């Protein structure tokens, strides 16, 4: 359920898994970083 | 005089040749890092280019002394005057 207002709760379904001139100094490889951040993102959406 | 003059040509070739060898490899190393930094952060190029010329002066310092001594041994000769 989503909080439209204090008098209206809306039932919903939200998709979880299937989702500019410089670059980062990736300490580990960028693939290793992408694998961990996508997991943290999905868990955070479930917690929210 | 013949062997002193013949060995002065080789002395000049070693002064300029070893200097040319070192300066080309040295700028290949310093230069690759300037392009790497410039590609990651294109806003830093004005600073990195000034810092590269500070290193370029240190890199060529002894090579230019070697080229200066080699031209002196070619258009004049401090050994021939010693017999």
């Amino acid at each position: 359920n989503k909080f439209v207002n204090t008098m209206t709760q809306k039932p919903t379904v939200e998709q979880l898994i299937p989702l500019h001139h410089w670059d980062y100094l990736y300490e580990p490889d960028a693939k290793s970083l992408l694998d961990g951040l996508l997991v943290r993102y999905v868990e955070s959406q479930v917690y929210q | 005089m013949e062997t002193v003059v013949g060995l002065t040509a080789i002395a000049v070739a070693l002064l300029i040749g070893l200097g040319a060898l070192g300066t080309a490899i040295g700028f290949g190393l310093l230069g690759g890092k300037f392009l790497e930094g410039a590609a990651r952060q294109p806003e830093m190029v004005p600073m990195l280019q000034v810092k590269m010329f500070i290193v370029a002066g240190l890199l060529d310092a002894v090579t230019m002394i070697g080229v200066g001594i080699a031209l002196f041994f070619t258009f004049a000769n401090p050994f021939v005057g010693q017999i």
